[PDB]
RNA sequence: CUGGUCCACCCGUGACGCUGAGGCGCGAAAGCGUGGGGAGCAAACCGGAUUAGAUACCCGGGUAGUCCACGCCCUAAACGAUGCGCGCUAGGUCUCUGGGUCUCCUGGGGGCCGAAGCUAACGCGUUAAGCGCGCCGCCUGGGGAGUACGGCCGCAAGGCU
RNA sequence: UAGCGCCGGCCAACUCCGUGCCAGCAGCCGCGGUAAUACGGAGGGCGCGAGCGUUACCCGGAUUCACUGGGCGUAAAGGGCGUGUAGGCGGCCUGGGGCGUCCCAUGUGAAAGACCACGGCUCAACCGUGGGGGAGCGUGGGAUACGCUCAGGCUAGACGG
């Protein structure tokens, strides 16, 4: 299931904004820019994954990370297929090192959605609607898949690390298992498991976090064919 | 010379019940008893945190006002220990037991050492057949300990050994009940005295 | 549940127009006596509340001592920025012979036996930090011959 | 350059902090005879004589500790430590007698003796001592 | 007329090397001596103003000196407040000058941000303040004081210790 | 016969009057200006105990002259810069010598004292007996990794075409 075709989807790119620590999964740059050397991809997949169906096949729950504009859609489909958490927009700190509490900032959502869901006075002055039904959207934009996380992740997946290196902290201080692809520029060591793609060509980026799924429902119950992709 | 003071001002300040006398320690009547706080103008007001110092000052003190010893005398066995071989502890304490007038009233003589180096250094008592009014003797194992044959016929010493028979004497002791003529037996270990006592804490406090 | 101590705890200050307003910090550890110890900071607008705090953090960074008889293993001396601790192994009859922050820092981690040493910048804290991975870079034959 | 002996020391301890599967040094039979107790004792991986640009060397293979957790993965260091004795400015010299003992036993002490490079241990057993050449853990 | 220096080719000597108490030489400005020179500027100086005062800041004049030659003088925030040589330790962008194959690669300097690491912090980081080896100078609370005494140097002011 | 020091923190041990930057304590930080745990007295308490305190001087803490075991960008400390004597130091390989260096043997290293065991003054202090070592240098033998020296090669530092 791991393929192989996937050269013509995003085999790297970036220029000399690399890191030193990358090079070990780079076999050059014949255009100006790296090159991934295919090869080793696999190798951390065929490790990765390895990893992940483990995870599934035990009970445990994955958290995703993806704020690029270009991995700013693709998350809440492929998790949403997982149906497991996941952090669309921004990364709120303190997200996992202060859990308790942000967590606590949920139940004034899931309330919201009470008092919402209707009556219990709609006699409140029209200034309390309108203000908290915006109050519950922004609530919603940026909970909406992070409210099904009732407990600390056993891992979380990360698109661009470099870009969630807030988020890869706090993990990596929590013991908590982190997964993600990174292309040139991230710093491997600080991954836990690997995934060096490209983090900016939606089609690779599908490619992985779609087929990483796969491996979650063929092994979460079930198994599924075909799923979203825009062109 | 040794304190010789009043006393149950040292328990009290101590906050622990040092049988200092005799009979009185076990009786109702006792101090700690009716007062176990400090003793002076401020006794009854609530203490404040003892210093690090303070406390290893204690346990000292404590042991040391237990025997009725000078500071020096305290210090040369520990001197003597700490440069004698092993556990510096265990030495010393094997050390101060094995004087006289201790193990005198260690071995049920008088009701207070107080009385037992009184007795002692009145020389009443005998070692080895010898006669000996040195209440520092350092004794050994293998010293044969007899009231003085011309003491025999007091009536203390039988007022005391009469409430002594078959009463529990320590592991590295005997009584030769009757003959007035006890026996040292050995030097013993920290659990075969269980004093109130942290001696590593005066080890913490001579450090300085 | 362990046993906690409180190295020390002082009154800071800041300046606001009008008066300077203070605020206090609390140094405490937390030990067994059986390999394990802990040492958070505490601060709080007020003496208990960041002694709470404190043993919090005292619980949340902790350290395996792989004691032996009641001393160390090896002989370990490190230095935190200015201040250096020096930690030396004894025999039984010995007894902890450290400064009231290594004392206390070593006394709940159950040693009985050790020689030491400050040296330099011995702030308490600093001090104390540093002998923490003092400890935290204690080691065995074991863990020895493991990487060999 | 004044002693190649710290100096290939040095290279070494340059490295293990950076984490280098291997790395150079010029090559001499002393160099080498230590790097042999480098490795019997574990420290190394062990070294081939490899060859640069016409001139002799020393590829040695670095062993180090294993990937962690918490926020700092990186993996310990076999040599945690690896500082000259004996220099140029000031010669070391020991009798069998006052030959040290390297944390306790946990680390070594490699000695230049009349019969060979020996370990703080070696020596003790052989009775000899000499110039201390470093001490390592 | 002359010095140092870099790059290439990898031709020759084959450890001939680094450091360097002493010694010696260089040493911006001011200053000194002798003889020139003297437009502009400009200590002291005179004058006019501001000020309670203004032996100053602003303005009008103006002497030495700033310029040349030969002698001294030898100090300074003479600073990178960072001694010199060598070896080891990610890189990124800019710039000077070289060599190549001319995309780019490699040598030597000049800046910038930054890996690990150091550091009391501010900060440094292949031009280290990082890990090291060698050698020289140097520090040991502040002031008194870079003063006194002695000695050396100097025409003197003054310098060194 | 019981006397002395101490009781703001260091540093164990608390209240009351007198006093009011006065008379006074003080080893350092500092106490007193009408509510002094800091002077004086008293009560009480802390520590030793025929002793208790002070002064003086030595080591310690002082890691503060740093061999163990420190440091020189802004905290005190890089010489203004070069050249070069003495000196210190010195890259790869082979052989001889055996200076440092290492091992063994051995003579000296008096006794007293220090250290362990025990024995006599009723203990101890004191003294006796036996036991157990070294550094250092003198003599003989040995080994040769590093330092050095003598000799032969090399070219990775330097110098040169
Ligand atoms: S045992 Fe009681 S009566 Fe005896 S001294 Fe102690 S407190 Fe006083
Ligand atoms: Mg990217
Ligand atoms: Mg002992
Ligand atoms: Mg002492
Ligand atoms: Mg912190
Ligand atoms: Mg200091
Ligand atoms: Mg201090
Ligand atoms: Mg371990
Ligand atoms: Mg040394
Ligand atoms: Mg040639
Ligand atoms: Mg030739
Ligand atoms: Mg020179
Ligand atoms: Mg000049
Ligand atoms: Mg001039
Ligand atoms: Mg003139
Ligand atoms: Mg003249
Ligand atoms: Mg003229
Ligand atoms: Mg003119
Ligand atoms: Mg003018
Ligand atoms: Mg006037
Ligand atoms: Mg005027
Ligand atoms: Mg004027
Ligand atoms: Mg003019
Ligand atoms: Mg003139
Ligand atoms: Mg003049
Ligand atoms: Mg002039
Ligand atoms: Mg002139
Ligand atoms: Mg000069
Ligand atoms: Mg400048
Ligand atoms: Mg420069
Ligand atoms: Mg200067
Ligand atoms: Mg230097
Ligand atoms: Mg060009
Ligand atoms: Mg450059
Ligand atoms: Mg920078
Ligand atoms: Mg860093
Ligand atoms: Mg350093
Ligand atoms: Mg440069
Ligand atoms: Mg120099
Ligand atoms: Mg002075
Ligand atoms: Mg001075
Ligand atoms: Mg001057
Ligand atoms: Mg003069
Ligand atoms: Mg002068
Ligand atoms: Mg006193
Ligand atoms: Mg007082
Ligand atoms: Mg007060
Ligand atoms: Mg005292
Ligand atoms: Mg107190
Ligand atoms: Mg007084
Ligand atoms: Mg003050
Ligand atoms: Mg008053
Ligand atoms: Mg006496
Ligand atoms: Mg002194
Ligand atoms: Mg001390
Ligand atoms: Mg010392
Ligand atoms: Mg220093
Ligand atoms: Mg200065
Ligand atoms: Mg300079
Ligand atoms: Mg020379
Ligand atoms: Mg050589
Ligand atoms: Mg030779
Ligand atoms: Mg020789
Ligand atoms: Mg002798
Ligand atoms: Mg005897
Ligand atoms: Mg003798
Ligand atoms: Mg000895
Ligand atoms: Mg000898
Ligand atoms: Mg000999
Ligand atoms: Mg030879
Ligand atoms: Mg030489
Ligand atoms: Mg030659
Ligand atoms: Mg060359
Ligand atoms: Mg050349």
């Amino acid at each position: 299931v791991k393929e192989l075709l996937e050269a013509g989807v995003h085999f790297g790119h970036e220029r000399k904004r690399w890191n030193p620590k990358f090079a070990r999964y780079i076999y050059a740059e014949r255009n100006g820019i790296h090159i991934i050397d295919l090869q080793k991809t696999m190798e951390e997949l065929e490790r990765t994954f390895r990893f992940i169906e483990d995870l599934a096949m035990r009970g445990g729950t994955i958290l995703f990370v993806g704020t690029k504009k270009q991995a700013q859609d693709i998350v809440r489909m492929e998790a949403e297929r997982a149906g497991m958490p996941y952090v669309n927009q921004r990364w709120l700190g303190g997200m996992l090192t202060n859990f308790k509490t942000i967590s606590q900032r949920v139940h004034r959502l899931e309330e919201l959605e009470a008092l919402f869901a209707s009556p219990e006075i709609e006699e409140r002055p029209k200034k309390e609607q309108v203000r908290l039904k915006h109050e519950l959207e922004r609530l919603q934009k940026y909970l909406s898949g992070f409210r099904l996380l009732k407990r600390l992740p056993d891992a979380i997946f990360v698109v661009d690390p470099t870009k969630e290196a807030i988020a890869v902290r706090e993990a990596r201080k929590l013991f908590i298992p982190v997964i993600a692809l990174a292309d040139t520029d991230s710093d491997p060591d600080l991954v836990d498991y690997i995934i060096p793609g490209n983090d900016d060509a939606i089609r690779s980026i599908q490619l992985i976090l779609s087929r990483a799924v796969d491996l979650i429902i063929q092994a979460r119950g079930g198994v599924v064919e075909p799923s979203p992709s825009y062109a | 010379g040794r304190y010789i003071g009043p006393v149950c001002r040292l328990c009290r300040r101590e906050g622990v019940k040092l049988y200092l006398k005799g009979e009185r320690c076990y009786s109702p009547k006792c101090a700690m008893e009716r007062r176990p706080y400090p003793p002076g103008q401020h006794g009854q007001k609530r203490a404040r945190r003892p210093s690090d110092y303070a406390v290893r000052l204690r346990e000292k003190q404590k042991l040391r006002r237990i025997y009725g010893i000078s500071e020096r005398q305290f210090r040369n066995l520990f001197e003597e220990a700490s440069k004698k071989k092993g556990v510096t502890g265990s030495v010393f304490l094997g050390l101060l037991e094995s004087r006289l007038d201790n193990v005198v009233y260690r071995l049920g003589f008088a009701v207070s050492r107080r009385q037992a180096r009184q007795l002692v250094r009145h020389g009443h008592i005998t070692v080895n057949g010898r006669r000996v009014d040195l209440p520092s003797y350092r004794v050994r194992p293998g010293d044969e300990i007899a009231v003085a044959e011309k003491s025999r016929n007091l009536e203390l010493i039988r007022q005391n050994l009469e409430a002594m028979k078959g009463r529990k004497v320590g592991p590295w002791l005997s009584l030769d009940v009757e003959g007035m003529k006890g026996k040292f037996l050995r030097l013993p270990d920290r659990e075969d005295l269980a004093l109130p006592v942290n001696e590593q804490l005066v080890i913490e406090f001579y450090s300085r | 549940d362990f046993e906690e101590k409180m190295i020390l705890i002082r009154r800071t200050a800041r300046m606001q127009a009008g008066g300077r307003r203070f605020r206090f910090g609390a140094l405490v550890v937390v030990g067994d006596r059986q390999g394990r110890v802990g040492l958070g900071f505490g601060k709080a607008p007020e003496v208990p509340l960041a002694v709470q705090k404190a043993g919090y953090y005292a619980r949340r960074n902790m350290v395996e001592v792989p004691l032996q008889n009641g001393t160390i293993p090896h002989e370990i001396e490190v230095e935190f920025g200015a201040s250096k601790i020096v930690l030396k192994p004894a025999a039984p009859g010995t007894g902890v012979i450290a400064g009231a922050v290594p004392r206390a820092i070593l006394e709940l981690a159950g040693v009985t036996d050790i020689l030491t040493k400050e040296l330099g910048s011995r702030n308490p804290i600093n001090i104390a930090y540093a002998t923490m991975e003092a400890l935290r870079q204690l080691r065995t034959k074991a863990d020895v011959e493991r990487l060999r | 350059l004044t002693d190649p002996i710290a100096d290939m020391l040095t290279r070494i301890r340059n490295a293990t902090r950076v984490y280098k599967e291997s790395t150079d040094v010029p090559a001499s039979r002393f160099k080498e005879e230590i790097l042999r107790i480098l490795a019997r004792e574990g420290f190394i991986k062990g070294y081939e004589r490899v060859d640069v640009d016409g001139k002799p060397y020393l590829r040695v293979y670095l062993k180090y500790g294993p990937r962690r957790q918490g926020p700092d993965p990186r993996p310990e260091q076999v040599i945690h430590h690896i500082r000259r004795i004996s220099k140029p400015g000031r010669r070391v010299y020991v009798g069998v007698k006052e030959i040290p003992r390297v944390r306790r036993g946990l680390g070594i002490a490699i000695l230049s003796t009349s019969k060979g490079v020996l370990t703080d241990r070696e020596a003790r057993k052989l009775g000899v001592g000499g110039e201390l050449i470093c001490e390592v853990w």
